[PDB]
């Protein structure tokens, strides 16, 4: 579960 | 009373700032957000950010493409890189998944992140914990819609080779068992089983038979009639005939047919007056009562029509419809007409009054309390609660809390859905 800010 | 998902696709154009586009993403072929989809999803929208101020992007949206490049079957990092290198003017194509509830006035809503297999596993775990973990069972089942419970039951049977209702029948007892088994039936199955229970054995539970038959609509009654025959291998009408007699039978049989006129767009003012005058001439105006006339008008006309009939009736009669019933008839027949007129005039207030009566005195009429909380939780419980608080001054939640205890209380309070 990687959550990446864009 | 069924839920729906509205899946729509939308193009959204944003301007990147120092803070970026203002949202987070999850997913990818190497980070599958669920078991199946490798899609890219919006997991969070930062406040006061680009996506937030634009207002179109939603948490839970799937990102289909960035500046024309599809995000299908990508590694997480390859999707991130499309965003990092998209420039300051970013064009997104997104897929919205909007959950639509079956009723706007229900207290129990469909659960958003629903996984039937996970719920079935967790319930099996709770059943097999030493002493039975009732808290988990209540937490899950009272916070899923009836349709979601049917999906849990299906997954449970496949996993365990046992029916979920039977497993919980064995694991539970007391009033809590009654609530949980009731929640597991479809609405028609539940009403059919409650009707059978009101008649099976010597005598009749007229109170319960009247409550169900007087309050259900044509659509609900048609499905009850069908399911009753499947479950019990006889017609509901034949059981009503077996358990009732006289004018009370005529009224119950007539209502149970579910052949009331449907609501129309044309108000029949001439018929409104004729019906009102006929009700007066059949009752208060004469010696005795022409009960067949009352039965025909009150079972055949649409509910909005009869609301106007009862108002016009007061132009002719010194007493309103409810007071006229009390003066004219008695016994089971009076009880039936009074319930029916209340259901026509204000059905949520009818149920609020029945709930108050089930708790107001010593102990609890648990059978009535449970049946209303189960059967109305996905129909009009929010209106019931509003009428209850207005009339009695404290919330339905408050009365349930004083009258019940334990996990049974917890379950009823979840079905209530909140305080007022
Ligand atoms: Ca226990
Ligand atoms: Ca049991
Ligand atoms: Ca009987
Ligand atoms: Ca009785
Ligand atoms: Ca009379
Ligand atoms: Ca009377
Ligand atoms: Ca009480």
């Amino acid at each position: 579960f990687r959550e990446t800010e864009v | 009373s069924h839920m729906d998902y509205l899946v729509t696709e939308e193009e959204i154009n944003l301007t990147r700032g120092p803070s970026g586009l203002g949202f987070n993403i999850v997913g990818g072929t190497d980070q599958q957000y669920v078991s199946n989809d490798s899609g890219i999803y919006v997991s969070r929208i930062k406040e006061n950010g680009a996506a937030a101020l634009d207002g179109r992007l939603q948490e839970g949206d799937k990102i289909l493409s960035v500046n024309g490049q599809d995000l299908k079957n990508l590694l997480h990092q390859d999707a991130v890189d499309l965003f990092r290198n998209a420039g300051y003017a970013v064009s997104l194509r997104v897929q919205h998944r909007l959950q639509v509830q079956g009723s706007a006035y229900g207290s129990v809503k469909a659960y958003t992140n629903f996984d039937a297999e996970r719920d079935a596993l967790n319930i099996e775990t709770a059943i097999k914990t030493k002493g039975v973990d009732e808290v988990t069972i209540v937490n899950i089942l009272t916070n899923r819609s009836n349709e979601q419970r049917q999906d849990i039951a299906f997954a449970y049977q496949r996993r365990t080779k046992k029916e979920l209702a039977s497993a919980l029948k064995s694991a539970l007892s007391g009033h809590l068992e009654t609530v949980i088994l009731g929640l597991l039936k479809t609405p028609a199955q539940y009403d059919a089983s409650e009707l059978k229970a009101s008649m099976k054995g010597l005598g009749t539970d007229e109170d319960s038979l009247i409550e169900i038959i007087c309050s259900r609509t044509n659509q609900e009654l048609q499905e009850i009639n069908r399911v009753y025959k499947e479950m019990y291998k006889t017609d509901l009408e034949k059981d009503i005939i077996s358990d009732t007699s006289g004018d009370f039978r005529k009224l119950m049989v007539a209502l149970a047919k579910g052949r009331r006129a449907e609501d129309g767009s044309v108000i029949d003012y001439e018929l409104i007056d004729q019906d009102a005058r006929d009700l007066y001439d059949a009752g208060v105006k004469r010696k005795g009562t022409d009960v067949p006339k009352w039965i025909s008008i009150m079972t055949e006309r649409s509910v909005p029509h009869l609301q106007k009939v009862f108002d016009r009736y007061k132009s002719y009669s010194p007493y309103d419809m409810l007071e006229s019933i009390r003066k004219e008839v008695k016994g089971d027949l009076e009880n039936a007409f009074l319930n029916l007129v209340q259901c026509i005039q204000n059905k949520p207030l009818y149920f609020a009054d029945r709930l108050y009566d089930s708790m107001k005195g010593k102990g609890t009429r648990d059978k009535v309390l449970i049946r209303i909380m189960v059967s109305r939780s996905e129909v009009d419980m929010l209106k019931i609660r509003s009428e209850f608080k207005r009339k009695y001054g404290k919330s339905l939640y408050y009365y349930i809390q004083q009258d019940t205890k334990g996990d049974y209380q917890k379950a009823l309070l979840y079905l209530c859905g909140g305080d007022d």
